[PDB]
RNA sequence: GUGAACAGCCUCUAGUUGAUAGAAUAAUGUAGAUAAGGGAAGUCGGCAAAAUAGAUCCGUAACUUCGGGAUAAGGAUUGGC
RNA sequence: GAAUGUUACCGCAAUAGUAAUUGAACUUAGUACGAGAGGAACAGUUCAUUCGGAUAAUUGGUUUUUGCGGCUGUCUGAUCA
């Protein structure tokens, strides 16, 4: 399970929702639903919709940058996986969640 | 030693499988029977993983890797690089690389010294793959072909290459990988040299179409059988003449 | 191709049946009674 | 003439006629065989369509290109209270057909199946079965009496149930009514287990579990009259043609001088009533047990309800019984849930489920978060909250 | 599946009916392949035949090299710009439908694949794969 | 085509063919038509019927003449082979008259149909068709005896061997039961008679081997006497042949015991006869049942004829026997370098080096301490197809995954990772030392609650 | 007023509320529309729909009776302050 | 749909119709068979063409929810509406 943030307004992408546009450039994006695919379709820019959290971000608004922030990195290190690990990182996802 | 194999029905070994120094990689689709085929030759001695890419029984093209390390394309979940990293020992890298290209296999012919990668590969892919796999990174083409990771083949004992290489291009090609290099045919006849077999430094896998003057070609070129360092390929030169 | 009147592969399935396919079903009838039991137990 | 072309035909003749169906609740035709070795067990039960969700689940298909894959697929949710028998049936064998001998009520039904047997219950006086439950008094020698006729003649058994209606969200508040064959051996054996579940309440749980194959039989979402273009799926004439387009344009012929049954002409579609076979149960989820949408991988506090309620249904509070693929009927219509009849255990059910992910979201809508607290996270506090 | 084809196809969208122009995703020198026929296509009554993603199908060269013209060849398709429904659970689609000429072994005629190529037809196809630098 | 023409299509006799046309012509096409039809409707009924029978008796004669090798510029000993088996002429003569056949039973088609788009009448139209139906039969019952000789010459060459002219093969020549065939039979695996009596093998025997790794083939032949080719066999024609249109390296075996009753002067005799064939073939001489004679124990009057025969420039002896057939491989190797001499030299009428540009190869301590694995070996590995095999084999097992990768603790080894934990997947956060900036983080809470950053 | 225009629409003086209606929106029709991928593969036949439509600018071929073709064709803009 | 004392519930089934169809991927196999070319079959599995029954989980299409936002002309004095 890899839930994307949405391409256009960085919503939350679950399994079997929104459809995936593959661009010539091998560039992938994903739509939650059909309202961003096909504002995508006429080349709307996101950052200049209100709707689209891309904009708020540079409007100063659900600020973009925090510390709780960094810890929903997307990595590539395959951690071993270890079990104490696995427990510590829900409490800690549990612990940033009332934090952010 | 140099064996013959074969997957459900396809002569492309390397395309379903990708064997290093110290690990190999088996697709999971049918049976365990190219599981037990690679067991028969390498057993126990080293990890062999049942694993997918991207859903897909062609890791063995998405993926490139040496004994030192494994990159994976960024199509791969997740689960795919945990299994991984779990069913291979902690001295071999794992990193999931982030570019235009995904057919790493195809796009990047390298080994535990040298590595040939794709002419428009970027530049931070290569700097990653530099670091992870320990190795000098050149950009080249076989005789044209961009396609370097798919119609040549390479291993700390020899490489080869499809038939069409021009022999200048041979002569630069085994020079600047310090290794020798040899152009033929595997699969009958198949110029995709890079995908219709894989190879380490003591052991071969090929298809069953494979003739026995490829075969012979390959043992004598990738030094696998005792004291046959490309040394008995003098007498095979008479057979080349004669089938040729 | 072979239709479901097709005698030859109506005894593979009989034979199927008689295998472990019929001693799954026995086991989750059986699994099933102790819930039928506990239903009134409780 | 040979019509130049063989081409198959359209629908299905087994099917006919296509007839709205006797009942909203359709009834079944045939039970599982009795094994006479096999212990007492309910072979069905009554419940509600409350609707679909998507389902993400690990597949464990040797030989299959989906092997060690997460296949997404659609599943139907339908609500299932528990149960309550409140009476017995005894069938005798007749040359003419099975027949019914006797019936027995357990001294008490409730006010859902009262409200069954009155069609105006609010000016019905609710003289109810008081007078065949009087047959309880202090010998009470009638309905061991028989009892003991339904031991002695009876071949078959089934029991009376009706669906906690009142534990359902439907606005309605009569419940249904049906009968359930009961299987095993020892007949007497099954009029006993009968009267020991009289006044009782059985769960879905005793009848079905995770991986079980069961058949549903519902009566399928109805239409009205519908034209033949879409009743049959008939090609459509090329364009305004006399006497419209949307029509099959020839009948009949010279010999035979009558329209043929078969011609597929229009008329009402759908509320028929259909059999599916081989619905593979995905998920059974206990009422009182929280979390029911959480699998061993999400394993978050949320249940199977989407955010906002079931599009046309309620909250269910209650056991449930999650099976892929779709079944027949609307939501709201009550859906029986037969066995398989046979061994059914192909490689296709003997395979045992294990869903990774559970979807939860909104179904009114294009729903992107799965629990309302997914929801505040994400779009952090509005106006109103502060 | 077919000759050459390895393995079983799952059903996808059918986005390339006979007749149907895609463009030419191999270096070998053709520009568009004009559809007339498709391998292993079902028969049915005013049907027409259609392709999809990893399907194999004839097709003639309708623009391109003057030796590739007049002559119709098998081909294989790598892009179906149709929506999939795949079993991960996402719908896709490319932005223009594409395909490589291919002999009826499967294998590859041009050294070199442009473009993405299909997860389905690199998986169905060994040598598309093996001749594909980029997969989806 | 060439190399085992096996797939030529069965030819029925001709009363055989006839009834299938026939019964193909009235079950196909329809039979009911009646007077009060219309007379165009006739007409195109009995036109179709003689349609359909020419079709089927043209398509049965293009299929025959089709199947066949055409031996005409086939190959100069495949040719030869099928005239001195087939007689060359009488099978030309009878392809051509199947041929002729079909174009009359064409033109008696074309000219009935075009006779009966006139019919007048049901009866006229009828005793057209009758007449186009007689017609045809009548022809293919002229076809009686060149269809059954067709049909045993078709078997015979489907039967036949195939070998290839332009590959290296050998060749083994000499007197009946020296021993060819056990030569044969001990140096290649193939199936053949090596029995004592005169001519064992009645025709050309094929069998394939292997030296160091190019495809070589023996072939095995009847043999020949000492007549001058005035009068001669056909078995022994087809040796005389193939030895002349092969470029086969041609043995000549000998037997000095008692055995193959032509004494060493009649088999030196033999030789110095059959010597024109073997110019250009750079012959060796074979001396067989060398076990029973030891030619060393031979009289020098006797040997004067072998050392005759070694004044011929590139011929060799040779020692062999078949009870002693180690010898057979000596014979096959030196015959295979002379072929392979030969051919390299007729064909003329490389590796790259580093260069320099430390590197080395690499093989773990494991593989170096692994044992060779053995099929046959009872205590060989556990052979996880083995495995799956006695759980169901394939497509019933399912291998489980988890057996086998590495973790720190087994005891965890079946363990589930949650993937997902409401949002912000677990994978994302999956990172050794939470615990330093968990407590980074609670320090940074801790200064901005003393700070008054929540009012 | 908009608008090249007595072109289409709204309003002003003035003149009308006259065409049997009520309750749903089944099939099939009458009139007008939208559509994922292919773009005529349907049909005897591009039958019917669709596509460019005004203004400004670049530019405009074969032929020719030199008058025409021509708005040929093929291309770029049109809002508000 | 009246009529079989009336209403209601649960049923049995005389009778009428009926259905599913075909291909390919492994295993068994590069094994029997072969001089070589090449290539079997059953059992267990997995997909697929056509047809039939359902349902909108998800995606597309459809809009009188005229639900929301925008645009031209014109009218309510301007704004909002
Ligand atoms: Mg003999
Ligand atoms: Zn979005």
């Amino acid at each position: 399970m890899r839930i994307y943030q949405c391409h256009f307004c960085s919503s939350p992408c679950y399994p079997g929702h929104g459809i995936m546009f593959v661009r010539n450039d091998a560039k992938e994006f994903r739509f939650c639903r059909s309202k961003c695919h096909k504002a995508f379709k006429q080349r709307r820019n996101p950052r200049k919709l209100k709707w689209t959290k891309a904009f708020r971000k540079a409007a100063g608004k659900e600020l973009a940058v925090d510390s709780t922030l960094t810890f929903a990195q997307r990595r590539n290190v395959p951690v071993r996986y270890n079990r104490e690990l696995v427990a510590t990182t829900l409490k800690a996802m549990a612990r940033i969640e009332e934090i952010r | 030693m140099a064996t013959r194999t074969q997957f459900e029905n396809s002569n492309e070994i390397g395309v379903f499988s990708k064997l290093t120094n110290t690990y190999c990689l088996v697709a999971v689709g049918g049976s365990e029977n190219f599981y037990s085929a690679f067991e028969a030759e390498l057993g126990d001695a080293i990890p062999i993983v049942h694993t997918t890419i991207a859903g897909t029984r062609i890791i063995g093209r998405m993926t490139a890797g040496n004994r030192r390390g494994l990159l994976v394309p960024t199509q791969t979940t997740d689960q795919e690089l945990q299994h991984l990293r779990n069913s291979l020992p902690d001295s071999v890298k794992i990193q999931r690389v982030e570019e235009r290209l995904s057919a790493l296999g195809n796009v990047i012919c390298c080994n535990d010294y040298v590595a040939l990668v794709h002419p428009d590969i970027d530049r931070e892919t290569e700097e990653l793959i530099s670091d992870v796999l320990g190795v000098e990174v050149f950009r080249q083409t076989i005789s044209g072909n961009i396609l370097v990771g798919s119609y040549c083949s390479l291993s700390n004992q020899g490489g080869l290459v499809h038939p069409q290489t021009s022999v200048q291009d041979q002569e630069e090609l085994s020079s600047l990988l310090q290794v020798p290099l040899v152009a033929g045919t595997v699969n009958r006849g198949s110029s995709v040299v890079g995908a219709g077999m894989v190879v380490n430094d003591y052991l071969a896998v090929t298809g069953l179409d494979t003739t026995a003057p490829e075969l012979s070609v390959i043992e004598s070129i990738f030094r696998l059988q005792d004291a046959q360092p490309e040394s008995i390929s003098g007498n095979l030169r008479d057979t080349l003449i004669e089938t040729y | 191709a072979k239709s479901l009147r097709a005698s030859s592969h109506l005894n593979a399935k009989s034979v199927k049946r008689r295998g472990v396919f019929q001693k799954a079903v026995d086991a989750r009838e059986q699994r099933i009674s102790d819930k039928l039991k506990e239903d009134l137990l409780k | 003439s040979h019509r130049k072309y063989e081409a198959p035909r359209h629908g299905h003749l087994g099917f006919l006629p296509r007839k709205r169906a006797a009942s909203i609740r359709a009834r079944v035709k045939a039970f599982p065989k009795d094994d006479r070795s096999k212990p007492v067990a309910l072979t069905s039960f009554l419940g509600y369509k409350a609707g679909m969700t998507t389902i993400v689940r690990d597949l464990d298909r040797p030989g299959s290109k989906f092997h060690k894959r997460e296949v997404v697929e659609a599943v139907t949710v339908v609500d299932t209270p528990p149960v309550v028998v409140v009476g017995v049936v005894g069938y005798v064998e007749t040359p003419r057909g099975l027949r019914s001998l006797t019936t027995v009520w357990a001294e008490h039904l409730s006010d859902e199946v009262k409200r069954r047997f009155y069609k105006n219950w609010y000016k019905s006086k609710k003289k109810a079965f008081t007078k065949y439950s009087a047959k309880y008094a202090q010998d009470g020698a009638g309905i061991e009496r028989e009892l003991a006729r339904i031991k002695k003649y009876a071949s078959v058994v089934r029991v009376l149930v009706h669906t906690q209606i009142r534990k359902t969200p439907l606005a309605q508040k009569k419940a249904h009514l049906a009968e359930i064959q009961l299987n095993g051996g020892s007949i007497s054996e099954k009029v006993d287990w009968a009267r020991e579940h009289f006044e009782k309440t059985v769960a879905v749980d005793s009848v079905f579990e995770q991986n079980e194959m069961i058949d549903a039989i519902a009566v399928t979402k109805g239409h009205g009259f519908e034209g033949v273009t879409h009743r049959w799926g008939t090609k459509k004439l090329p364009r305004k043609t006399h006497r419209g387009l949307r029509k099959v344009a020839c009948i009949g012929a010279w010999h035979p001088a009558h329209v043929m049954w078969s011609v597929a002409r229009a008329g009402q579609r759908g509320y028929h009533s259909r059999t599916s076979i081989n619905h593979k149960i995905y998920r059974v989820g206990k009422g009182d047990d929280e979390a029911n949408g959480a699998t061993s991988f999400d394993r978050t506090k949320k249940t199977i309800t989407p955010m906002g309620g079931f599009v046309h249904y309620g909250e269910i509070k209650n056991d449930f019984i999650m099976v892929k693929g779709c079944i027949p009927g609307n939501r709201k219509r009550i859906v029986t849930l037969r066995k398989s009849l046979y061994t059914n255990t192909s490689r296709k059910a003997l395979e045992e489920v294990s869903l990774k992910w559970i979807d939860t979201a909104s179904k009114f809508g294009k729903g992107r978060f799965q629990t309302p607290a997914e929801k505040h996270a994400f779009m952090g506090t509005l106006k109103k909250d502060l | 599946s077919g000759n050459g084809a390895q393995g079983t196809k799952f059903r996808i969208s059918l986005g390339l009916p006979v007749g149907a122009i895609m463009n030419c995703a191999d270096n070998s020198g053709a520009r568009n392949l004009y559809i007339i026929a498709v391998k292993g296509s079902g028969s049915r009554l005013n049907r027409l035949p259609a392709a999809s993603l990893g399907d194999m199908v004839m097709a003639t060269v309708k623009k391109g090299k003057p030796e590739l013209r007049k002559k119709v060849m098998p081909a294989i398709v790598v892009r179906q710009a149709k929506s999939w429904r795949r079993r991960d659970g996402v719908f896709l689609y490319f932005e223009d439908n594409a395909g490589v000429i291919a002999n009826p072994k499967g294998e590859m005629k041009g050294s070199a694949i442009t473009g993405p190529v299909g997860k389905e037809c690199a998986d169905l196809w060994p040598r598309v794969a093996s001749n594909s630098g980029v997969v989806v | 085509m060439q190399l085992s023409w096996k797939d030529i299509p069965t030819v029925a006799p001709a009363n055989d063919l006839l009834d299938i046309v026939l019964n193909r012509t009235q079950r196909k096409t329809p039979t009911v038509i009646r007077p009060g039809f219309k007379i165009t409707r006739i007409r195109a009924f009995y036109m179709r019927k003689v349609k359909y029978t020419g079709e089927g008796f043209v398509e049965k004669f293009e299929d025959i003449l089709k199947g066949f090798p055409n031996i005409n510029d086939v190959h100069p000993f495949h040719r030869d082979l099928m005239d001195t088996l087939y007689e060359k002429n009488h099978y030309k003569i009878s392809l051509a008259a199947i041929s002729r056949a079909k174009s009359l039973v064409e033109q008696v088609a074309r000219d009935y149909v075009r006779l009966l788009k006139f019919g007048q009448s049901l009866f006229q139209c009828k005793q057209l068709k009758r007449a186009a139906l007689g017609r045809m039969a009548t022809i293919v019952k002229k076809l009686r005896d060149p269809l059954a000789y067709l049909e045993q010459v078709r078997q015979h060459i489907g039967r036949l061997p195939s070998i290839d002219p332009n590959t290296r093969t050998l060749l083994i020549c000499g007197y009946p039961n020296v021993g060819k065939s056990s030569f044969l039979r001990c140096i290649t695996k193939s199936d053949v008679d090596v029995q004592p009596y005169a001519f064992t093998t009645k025709s050309l025997y094929v069998g394939h081997f292997d030296y160091k790794y190019l495809r070589f083939q023996a072939i095995d032949t009847p043999g020949i006497l000492d007549r001058p080719t005035e009068e001669m066999n056909n078995i022994e024609m087809q040796s005389i042949y193939a030895i002349a249109h092969l470029r086969s390296c041609v043995l000549y075996f000998m037997d000095l015991s008692e055995q193959c009753g032509f004494t060493i002067e009649a088999q030196v005799k033999l030789f110095h006869s059959i010597k024109p064939l073997f110019a250009n073939k750079s012959v060796m001489v074979v001396i067989n049942k060398t076990d029973i004679i030891r030619p060393e124990d031979l009289d020098e009057e006797r040997a004067q004829l072998l050392e005759s025969v070694k004044e011929v420039p590139g011929v060799e002896i040779m020692t062999s026997s078949c009870q002693l057939e180690e010898n057979v491989m000596e014979v096959r190797n030196k015959a295979c370098e002379k072929l392979l001499a030969s051919r390299i030299e007729n064909k003329l009428k490389h590796v790259a080096q580093p260069q320099a540009r430390k590197r080395t190869p690499f093989i773990p301590e494991s593989v170096k301490n692994l044992k060779k694995y053995d099929p046959e070996d009872p205590n060989r590995r556990k052979l996880a197809r083995d495995i799956e095999a006695e759980n169901g084999g394939a497509g019933v097992f399912n291998v489980n995954l988890k057996d086998k990768y590495l973790l720190e603790d087994d005891e965890w080894k079946n363990d589930i990772m949650p993937e997902i934990l409401d949002g912000k997947n677990v994978y994302d956060f999956l990172d050794p030392e939470i615990a330093a900036k968990l407590q980074a983080l609670e320090e940074e809470e801790e200064k901005l609650e003393n700070e008054g950053f929540y009012n």
